[PDB]
RNA sequence: AUUAAGAGGGACGGCCGGGGGCAUUCGUAUUGCGCCGCUAGAGGUGAAAUUCUUGGACCGGCGCAAGACGGACCAGAGCGAAAGCAUUUGCCAAGAAUGUUUUCAUUAAUCAAGAACGAACCGACCGGCGAUGCGGCGGCGUUAUUCCCAUGACCCGCCGGGCAGCUUCCG
């Protein structure tokens, strides 16, 4: 978007430095308003361009530079979730989006700590980065809030799932009873 | 606001206002004399015409009605009247 | 302040202060009258007759040149319309909507627009009865309206 | 279409544009016009062609939006159908 | 052949340019008896003087 | 066209004011370059009364035939030979 | 020259599939999943399981003369995630370790346009 | 009786709009079916368990059928009395505003009763500044160009009626 043009301009020298370590080129096209990433002949790792594609997409979603390049490490993955199509009404969409962040950002931060993933809400997309198991949980909970089920249920559900994990016994046994019921 | 005298508006002020909002209403349309090519007979045409104007002598199409001022044909010569 | 539209339009004609005919006008009062008669014999409404005179013959206002309005001139010669022009145009619109509405059962909007047109027809009909233009027995009927116009 | 002893002989079957290139052109502050036609060639081949275009911002333009009205879009669309039809 | 083609093209262009330069001076500028000539070079579109347009 | 053809592919090309003759693989082809609006320009006839009209002309009709009508029939009959291989023999015997 | 193939890598969170076909994609050369190599349901989508899956396919292509591959990375798509699974990286990496030449890579994850 | 209201009604002019009705058409996704290739599993979870599979499940390819839906472009933009309205083309009727030196001449406003339709701080508080959508007027320059179809795109000034902001003034 246009509002992201300004930020990218000063932080472009840094990302080209980061990509040059893996010999992948990038270009910030001001006229077209586009970011383009392409490999070279010096590159030896085929999968880094797929990781390079993810980095430019996160920056277009206003994700900060420090968190954005973090996914270049193999241990970290990423997932962008589009929530605009869920609700036709704009007023309902705004209200439920505000429920997700919660008071003072508490519910967002509580989800961030439990999931051990960095989550940012911007426009009609929510960007999450972290371990693969974590990204699965974020998509389950974030999509659920748009379906008119309160976030506090899933956050409290995640906490109870966490406490049972430390317990070595009854791991095989089902957790349906222990999970809270309406 | 800038001070304006309601009794004596300047000529550029009253030309700029809406025709109904002046001190005295005055339309912005006018009548003109047109001379068609082919025969040099003179025809009087209203500026904001709503119907196609044909020469009496040679029956040539002079103007075409539009949303606002009528558009004249190419090669014609027009004179504002009065 | 349109009756059925919330917006308030201001587009209208603004007559000049001068009521005198221009010097360039080479047509006389008698000459204009026969042009009115010929246009009426062609089958043109008085509103349309004034438009033709304005566009081609430079007749800005028939009332200022001949001293009489167009409709009053036509009545004197005997070319009097059966029904008032505004009333006749309104009845003509109602028939066209009703004819379309018979072939389109689900057109709710045409049903709603038909009510507004009939409301203006009833209001204007009562006013003309007061002015004795119409006899005090004329009624507007949907079946009769087609035969009326 | 035919095999001639370890030589598969092929013919044109269709054409398509890549996903990334298609996504890149579709911008946010412009209007896109699309049309489709069904045209038969001289040798009997019947084709369906899809065309897409985007409005262009002028160099000296100051208005941020470059939007085309509905009738202009249809006029643009009508020309697109005629050109593809006549050229096949 | 090239010289004659160049020479004919070299001769042709100033005549177009001279007409354009003359037309731009004559655009607007009502003459005596106050006649103003309708041209394609104004900002108001005008009806072309062609038979096809007249029939339309 | 003749200058570029002989430089990029080494073909014998002769330039004429109406056509270009090109020798390739023992065959001689005559290349004519046409302009789309040229028949329209030939139809411009300014009338004495003061109106510019469009009327068909023998020169205008001839150019439309050589550049537009003739290629269509040549392409149309070429496809017909594909369905009916015996069309070529009948037509040539008819001319003979 | 190089004999080319098309390699389909479906990478779900539950399981990882590596599948190699010809250029037209109609004739199947070799297909190994994560379940064939590890005898546990926890580790079927684990990166180690995918690495074994890639190694078995890569050596199979060698005896057939196949030297280079085109790659189609695909996620579960649809209403579900559009992120490649954990097995995607290791199986991709192991294919290059065996000496298989890498052509073009492309994501063929089915992306819906109208939400259900 | 006169005028022809910055009262109202009607006609006329070119445009404009996810406004309404009838037909028509295209697009992926998903699901099911048919055939070809391959062979032990596929799915789901926190871990599992219901289920599907050697009469071939899942995956890869080709084609067919069905039900929804109309992204991105999509804006605090537009339209409609409100509820509401988004692929293409053809047809039917309607409407707002603008333009008008056209016509009638007080025909008007608000309203219990009654009728049509109906998802699932405060007050008509004079103004100003920027944009934005439509119509019109005027203009130094660029950019295309008109067999039919078509006469525009951009910049600047100005006039109205709208969707909204930031501000002031009065009770
Ligand atoms: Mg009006
Ligand atoms: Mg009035
Ligand atoms: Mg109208
Ligand atoms: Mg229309
Ligand atoms: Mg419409
Ligand atoms: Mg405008
Ligand atoms: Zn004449």
């Amino acid at each position: 978007p246009k509002y992201r043009e300004a930020y990218l301009k000063e932080c472009w020298p840094l990302v080209q430095k980061a990509l040059n370590e893996h010999h992948v080129n990038a270009t910030l096209d001001l006229i077209e308003g586009s970011m383009t990433v392409c490999t070279t002949k010096k590159t030896f790792d085929p999968y880094i361009i797929i990781r390079a594609r993810d980095l430019i997409k996160l920056l277009a979603r206003s994700v900060s530079f420090e968190q954005a390049v973090r996914i270049l490490q193999d241990d970290v993955a990423c997932d962008i979730i589009k929530i605009g199509s869920l609700v036709r009404n704009k007023e309902r969409f705004v209200k439920r989006r505000q429920r997700l962040i919660g008071p003072k950002g508490s519910t967002l931060k509580a989800l961030e700590l439990l999931t051990n993933c960095y989550i940012m809400v911007q426009g009609n997309t929510v960007s999450a980065i972290g371990p693969f198991s974590g990204l699965k949980e974020v998509r389950k909970v974030v999509l659920d809030t748009m379906k008119n089920i309160h976030p506090i249920y899933n956050i409290k559900s995640l906490m109870i799932k966490r406490e049972l994990a430390k317990d070595s016994e009854l791991r095989s046994q089902s957790w349906e009873r222990f999970l809270p019921q309406f | 606001p800038l001070a304006k005298d309601l009794l004596h508006p300047s000529p550029e002020e009253e030309k700029r206002k809406h025709k109904k909002k002046r001190l005295v209403q005055s339309p912005n349309s006018y009548f003109m004399d047109v001379k068609c090519p082919g025969c040099y007979k003179i025809t009087t045409v209203f500026s904001h015409a709503q119907t196609v104007v044909l020469c009496v002598g040679c029956s040539t199409v002079l103007c075409q009605p539009t949303g606002g001022k009528a558009r004249l044909t190419e090669g014609c010569s027009f004179r504002r009247k009065q | 302040g349109r009756m059925h539209a919330p917006g308030k339009g201001l587009s209208q004609s603004a007559l000049p202060y001068r009521r005198s005919v221009p010097t360039w006008l080479k047509l006389t009062s008698d000459d204009v009258k026969e042009q009115i008669y010929k246009l009426a014999k062609k089958g043109l409404t008085p509103s349309q007759i004034g438009v033709i005179l304005r566009d081609s013959h430079g007749v800005a206002q028939v009332r200022f040149v001949t001293g009489n309005k167009i409709l009053r001139i036509l009545k004197s010669k005997g070319l009097a319309p059966d029904l008032p022009e505004d009333l006749y145009h309104l009845i003509k619109k109602a028939v066209a909507v009703r004819k379309h509405l018979e072939r389109n059962r689900k057109d709710k909007d045409a049903k709603f627009r038909l009510i507004l047109i009939e409301s203006r027809i009833h209001r204007l009909a009562r006013y003309y009865k007061t002015k004795r233009v119409l006899p005090p027995n004329w009624k507007y009927e949907s079946s009769t309206a087609s035969a009326l116009v | 279409e035919d095999v001639q002893g370890k030589n598969c002989l092929t013919n044109f079957h269709g054409m398509d544009l890549t996903r990334d290139k298609m996504c890149s052109m579709v911008k946010k502050w412009q209007t896109m016009i699309e049309a489709h036609v069904d045209v038969k060639t001289t040798d009997g081949y019947l084709l369906r062609l899809f065309c897409v275009g985007f409005t262009k911002k002028r160099n000296n333009q100051i208005r941020k939006t470059s939007y085309a009205q509905h009738q202009q879009v249809r006029q643009i669309r009508k020309k697109m159908m005629e050109i593809m039809t006549r050229e096949v | 052949l090239r010289v004659e083609v160049d020479t004919f093209m070299e001769a042709y262009d100033q005549k177009i340019a001279e007409e354009e330069a003359k037309a731009k001076e004559e655009e607007g500028v009502p003459d005596e008896e106050g006649w103003v000539k309708v041209t394609r070079r104004g900002r108001r579109p005008v009806l072309p003087r062609t038979e096809a347009a007249s029939l339309r | 066209l003749a200058e570029l053809l002989t430089q990029q592919h080494g073909l014998q090309c002769r330039a004429t004011a109406t056509h270009t003759d090109v020798l390739k693989d023992g065959f001689v082809f005559r290349i004519r370059v046409a302009y789309q609006r040229e028949p329209q320009i030939l139809k411009e006839v300014q009338s004495p009364e003061g109106m510019i009209s469009l009327r068909d002309t023998a020169a205008s009709l001839r150019l439309e035939r050589d550049t537009r009508q003739l290629p269509l029939l040549t392409s149309a009959l070429h496809g017909l030979q594909q369905q009916h291989p015996a069309f070529s023999g009948v037509a040539r015997l008819a001319k003979r | 020259e190089n004999v080319f193939g098309v390699c389909h890598i479906f990478a779900s969170f539950n399981d990882t599939f590596v599948h190699v076909t010809d250029l037209s994609g109609k004739e199947t050369i070799c297909r190994v999943t994560g379940g064939m190599k590890v005898k546990a349901d926890r580790d079927e989508s684990s990166p180690y399981a995918a690495m074994l899956a890639a190694q078995d396919v890569a050596q199979r292509c060698k005896e057939l003369g196949i030297t280079a591959l085109h790659i189609k990375l695909r996620a579960t798509g649809g209403n579900r995630t559009k992120t490649p699974g954990p097995g995607a990286q290791s199986a991709l990496r192991a294919l290059a370790r065996s000496g298989m030449k890498i052509g073009r890579i492309e994501d063929v994850t089915p992306i819906p346009s109208d939400s259900t």
